[PDB]
RNA sequence: UUGAAGACAUUGUCAGGUGGGGAGUUUGGCUGGGGCGGCACAUCUGUUAAACGAUAACGCAGAUGUCCUAAGGGGGGCUCAUGGAGAACAGAAAUCUCCAGUAGAACAAAAGGGUAAAAGCCCCCUUGAUUUUGAUUUUCAGUGUGAAUACAAACCAUGAAAGUGUGGCCUAUCGAUCCUUUAGUCCCUCGGAAUUUGAGGCUAGAGGUGCCAGAAAAGUUACCACAGGGAUAACUGGCUUGU
RNA sequence: AAAACAUAGCAUUGCGAUGGUCAGAAAGUGAUGUUGACGCAAUGUGAUUUCUGCCCAGUGCUCUGAAUGUCAAAGUGAAGA
RNA sequence: GCGGUUCUGACGUGCAAAUCGAUCGUCGAAUUUGGGUAUAGGGGCGAAAGACUAAUCGAACCAUCUAGUAGCUGGUUCCUG
């Protein structure tokens, strides 16, 4: 690892101090880590993908629409997530704009494992092109954890960009899980480029509107 | 070209030669394969009848 | 990341192969498309020539061999996934249990603009993906039931 | 076949002698060292006139490799190796089976 | 270099031996120098030699000489 | 001397390409001649096999180069194939119920064996698929490899417990020397003396040889050569007489 | 002794001399060359007559064709005692 | 004169390690031939048969390395117990 843990604490510490005390927002301020990438060509190479969960939620408060049939539609209203059946799916004739003000309205969504198949019908590219697809679910898994791993899950997919942008923690949370969170990031992020470390060009930490800190 | 493949012709013949000689035996065993946790012990206890025959 | 470190090639017998199976030809997969087989001499020793058509370029590679020979044949899997977009040269796939491929580069020729005037109006297209040996392409589509 | 990323088994390590919690990970051979010895000698051996001085291998059988296990001790760091059979498909920590489901269309 | 004087670099025997260029002789051009210039000079006896200069082509040498 | 040419080219050394023009060499085995085919070449089940063991043929019917974080380990609860008689839609076949049911089911994969408060089915907890080396059985030279058996010294899992567990119910599912590489001890050595890198050792693994006790290897010859072979084909003769 | 080779005729290829083809261990060395495209060199077909179709995917040969794939030694940069 | 078709003639331990007889091809030129001279062994020379290169050619002859190696053939010397 071309970071050592001593300068990830140092510009870690630097953004807690200017996020709590010198410009305390009316907002809780997400951290984010930009990542650039070197000696990548989109067009020709392999648009790698990969999610990992952190930990911590990065975001809590996330939102997130559950996409179900009757049994998990009643799952969701008790753990207190926005449920669309099919039914409601359907009643929204596509109107481009019905499904935009949708697509935008959650951050994110998940779908139960037999719909889903159904929702590139009965919705359009529309959610495939935000990159907002649905998250399968299970009968046999937990609702509510699966909400808890998609508001905790970050993922670096390279499409046309040598730039990538991703939100590891929130300022609220304990310095050594927030370092922590980060390294695991990078290496994660790394451990996907074909050149583990030689494709990454810069590496650049962030809160929501704070200032910015240059790892690499 | 092809030749014969197998047979024991004569080879009981050449085995009654030098008889076929049983494997002879002894008062007095290997303690080889004994379970160590016997083994051990009874190290113990031939020390003890020897300081005593004495 | 980890993986068994399986070949991508199980060696065949020259003379096992046949017309339309595949076969590795100067580190490429190919479908074979001629197989003949010739005495050498009088000895009568026999000799195989493969025509074979590469899967990806589909470019023509000519190999001879002893038929008692070993050839390496490439493990080619067709994976159907359904089409959710054409985002931009590249598509987006979706694997039955629902998980996403985007990383494919969509076709080039007849079926790349088949495949266009199929998804632009309202129809569900399964689109068939053969890998081999670190490379993937579509191949064929249907629609659903 | 899917083997866990954990694994609680014995422990070498002078201040365990115990089993303990270990992260598994697969091995890799290692980037070949050209001060090696041999690989010195190969390359004297190689100069000059006379061609492939060395057995150079073609006749390959086999289609697989044997997985071998890295665990290293989270306690003490001591790290141990484990060899499983054959195998094709190899994954660390995989998703594992549900038991009694519908296998769909 | 000493290039192998063999008709069209075949060297008729084992791998270890085609080699015809990257030869070298086993004398230095200084005593290339002092054996030529003792066959011109039968007479005299060589004491010993020296460079003198250097071209791509040539190295040149003094030799000394007694009668 | 006169034109051109000029620090280019030429020449020297090294480096990459090209190079049957040329050199050297190789181009398995078994086999009712050889070749083509096949694998009887490393193996496993049943039979041939003559009721200990051994036992041939290119004998017969088949299988192996995998597959499995459970399909491994422990415990619990339960009982299977099939048939009968009943229950809206529902029919030969959906799901529910009772009765019968010695296994006619299942047990990854061939075949054989084994198994019923289980070895099968479902559920709970787990990592004995671990550490240290020895002994033993099969194959056998009583070498190796593979596979397996019973203990010891540890450390664990499970279970109330006795116990059971050192991978898969048992019989197949696999690999030397040299080299590389990893783990371990953080130990030995670098020989004028030190320190730190580097290299070298010791113990245990992996990278593979399927011709599976393990060369690095394409043809042709009617232009042919030599050593041999009636251990072996192409006539006659002989046995046989399917045709 | 032939139906084989040659042959005239036909066609293709290379080359303007700092050159093509070929020789030599090397050379202030040679053949073509006392030569110069109506020539020299390398191939194929085989008098006349008549004709000589289609295929440039493969192998080869060839190209003031694209470039940012692959890519030696030397050189360059960084890390390192 | 040069050649060498057929008899598949003679001969076939010959006149002869290629001859003899008859029959036959060619006979004024891409003719036949003396002498001189050049080309030398992975070399030459070839109107091309792997032909010819001193009775030697799908790589001459001579000497040496060399008593080359042979899992293959042949032989291997007195008597009795
Ligand atoms: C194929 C590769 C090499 C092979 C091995 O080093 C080849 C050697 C064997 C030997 O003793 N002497 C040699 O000269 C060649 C080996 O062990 C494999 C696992 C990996
Ligand atoms: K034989
Ligand atoms: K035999
Ligand atoms: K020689
Ligand atoms: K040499
Ligand atoms: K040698
Ligand atoms: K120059
Ligand atoms: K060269
Ligand atoms: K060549
Ligand atoms: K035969
Ligand atoms: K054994
Ligand atoms: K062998
Ligand atoms: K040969
Ligand atoms: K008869
Ligand atoms: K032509
Ligand atoms: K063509
Ligand atoms: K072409
Ligand atoms: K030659
Ligand atoms: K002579
Ligand atoms: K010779
Ligand atoms: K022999
Ligand atoms: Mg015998
Ligand atoms: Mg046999
Ligand atoms: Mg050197
Ligand atoms: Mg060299
Ligand atoms: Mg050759
Ligand atoms: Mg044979
Ligand atoms: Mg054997
Ligand atoms: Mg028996
Ligand atoms: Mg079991
Ligand atoms: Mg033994
Ligand atoms: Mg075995
Ligand atoms: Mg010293
Ligand atoms: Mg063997
Ligand atoms: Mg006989
Ligand atoms: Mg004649
Ligand atoms: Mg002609
Ligand atoms: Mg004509
Ligand atoms: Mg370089
Ligand atoms: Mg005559
Ligand atoms: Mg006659
Ligand atoms: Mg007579
Ligand atoms: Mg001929
Ligand atoms: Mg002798
Ligand atoms: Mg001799
Ligand atoms: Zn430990």
């Amino acid at each position: 690892s071309k970071i050592t843990s001593s300068q990830v604490r140092e510009h870690v510490k630097e953004l807690l101090k200017y996020s709590n005390e010198t410009k305390k927002r009316n907002f809780l301020e997400t951290v984010e880590l930009q990542v650039g990438l070197k000696n990548y060509d989109p067009q020709r190479d392999k648009r790698f993908s990969g999610s990992l969960k952190l930990p911590n939620c990065p975001r809590p408060n996330m939102s997130i629409c559950i996409f179900g049939d009757a049994f998990d539609v009643d799952r969701a209203k008790s753990c207190g997530v926005d449920a669309m059946s099919v039914d409601d799916l359907k009643k929204l004739n596509k109107n481009k704009k019905l499904i935009k003000k949708l697509s935008k309205k959650y951050n994110a969504f998940i779908a139960s494992e037999v719909l889903i198949k159904q929702v590139p019908r009965l919705l359009g590219p529309q959610l495939s092109k935000a990159g907002k697809f649905p998250t399968p679910v299970s009968h046999n898994d937990d609702l509510y954890g699966k909400v808890t791993d998609v508001r905790s899950t970050i993922k670096f997919q390279l499409k046309k960009v040598l730039c990538l942008a991703v939100a590891v923690g929130n300022v609220e949370m304990e310095e050594d899980v927030l370092v922590n969170q980060i390294l695991m990031s990078v290496n994660f992020f790394v451990s996907l480029l074909k050149k583990n470390w030689q494709n990454v060009g810069s590496l650049v930490v962030k809160s929501s509107m704070g200032p910015a800190f240059r790892l690499y | 070209a092809k030749s014969k493949n197998h047979t024991a012709h004569n080879q009981t013949r050449k085995a009654h030669r030098n008889g076929i000689k049983k494997p002879k035996t002894y008062k007095y065993p290997s303690l080889k394969g004994v379970d160590p946790k016997f083994r051990r012990n009874h190290k113990h206890a031939l020390h003890g009848t020897a300081k005593a025959l004495a | 990341t980890a993986d068994a470190g399986s070949s991508a090639t199980y060696p065949m017998q020259c003379s096992a192969l046949r017309k339309n199976g595949f076969v590795v030809i100067k580190s490429r997969p190919c479908k074979i498309v001629d197989m003949s087989t010739s005495k050498t001499g009088k000895h009568g020793h026999a000799k195989v020539h493969l025509v074979a058509i590469d899967i990806f370029t589909g470019k023509k590679l000519e190999d001879l061999s002893p038929s008692t020979h070993n050839m390496e044949v490439p493990v080619v899997k067709r994976n159907e996934y359904q089409l959710l977009d054409i985002d931009d040269g590249f598509l987006s796939l979706m694997n039955m249990d629902g998980d996403t491929k985007d990383d494919v580069k969509a076709p080039e020729g007849e079926l790349g603009d088949s495949l266009q005037t199929a998804f632009d109006e309202g129809k569900d297209l399964m689109v068939t993906i053969i890998s081999a040996m670190g490379e993937e392409a579509a191949i064929s589509f249907k629609e659903a039931a | 076949v899917n083997v866990p990323k954990t694994r609680k088994t014995y422990c070498k390590g002078k201040t365990c002698r115990k089993h303990t919690q270990h992260k598994v990970t697969q091995y890799k051979a290692g980037k070949a060292s050209l001060f090696a010895q041999g690989k010195r000698r190969y390359d004297r051996k190689q100069s000059g006139f006379g061609g492939q001085t060395k057995p150079v291998f073609h006749k390959k059988a086999k289609t697989t490799k044997k997985v071998v296990l890295r665990l290293e001790c989270v306690k003490c760091k001591t790290r141990a190796q484990l060899t499983l059979k054959r195998c094709k498909h190899f994954e660390l920590g995989g998703e594992k089976k549900q038991k009694g489901q519908a296998l769909q269309f | 270099n000493r290039k192998r004087p063999v008709p069209k670099g075949a060297t008729y025997g084992k791998p270890t031996n085609q080699g015809v260029n990257e030869l070298k002789y086993q004398r230095s051009l200084r005593a290339t120098a002092e054996e030529r210039v003792g066959r011109r000079a039968a007479n005299l006896r060589v004491l010993n030699s020296y460079w003198v200069n250097q071209d791509s082509t040539y190295k040149y040498f003094e030799v000394i000489l007694v009668d």
